[PDB]
């Protein structure tokens, strides 16, 4: 009684989000350059929010943060292309600190 | 962004081209460079003012 992987797929929570656009997510801090914050949220690519004003220092590696995506991967087709430009990275936007 | 479908030349397209381009509609990957802005003769209205006075002066 091996699970499928069509059966995986059905009941991944990724799966179970649909559309990413103003989802909720809970995403880990694992890189920080100066005030740039690399968050990974359980997607293919992670999403870079700039360090926020308020609570600035409270914002370290393994930080479990609430973000609102608002898109998986940031991808568009431009005049002449013949496939879309990726930036490799998510869109979301960083509300605050997880407890 | 203005549509470009059925606008050129091509095979398929029935209606006669809307846009003949001289150039691919292509992105380049370049920008133009920072073109500079003309100078135009500067402080005219002071040097008048000064001429006139220099007229009323003598």
């Amino acid at each position: 009684n091996v699970e499928s992987f069509a059966s995986m797929l059905r009941h991944s929570p990724l799966t179970q989000m649909g559309p990413a656009k103003d989802k909720l997510v809970i995403g880990r801090i694992f890189h920080i350059v100066e005030n740039d914050l690399y968050i990974d949220f359980g997607g293919k690519f992670h999403c870079v929010c700039r360090r926020p004003e308020v609570d600035g220092e409270k914002y370290q590696k393994g930080t479990r943060v609430r973000l609102r995506l608002l898109d998986l991967e940031l991808t568009s087709r431009f005049l002449g292309a013949t496939t879309d430009t990726t930036v490799l990275e998510a869109n979301a936007v960083l509300l605050g600190i997880q407890e | 962004t203005p549509s470009l479908r059925g606008r050129l030349a091509r095979f398929g397209n029935p209606r006669k081209p809307v846009l003949k381009p001289n150039k691919p509609l292509i992105l380049a990957n370049r920008v133009g460079e920072r073109r500079r802005e003309k100078g135009e003769a500067t402080c005219i209205t002071e040097m008048s003012v000064m001429m006139a006075c220099w007229k009323q002066n003598e």
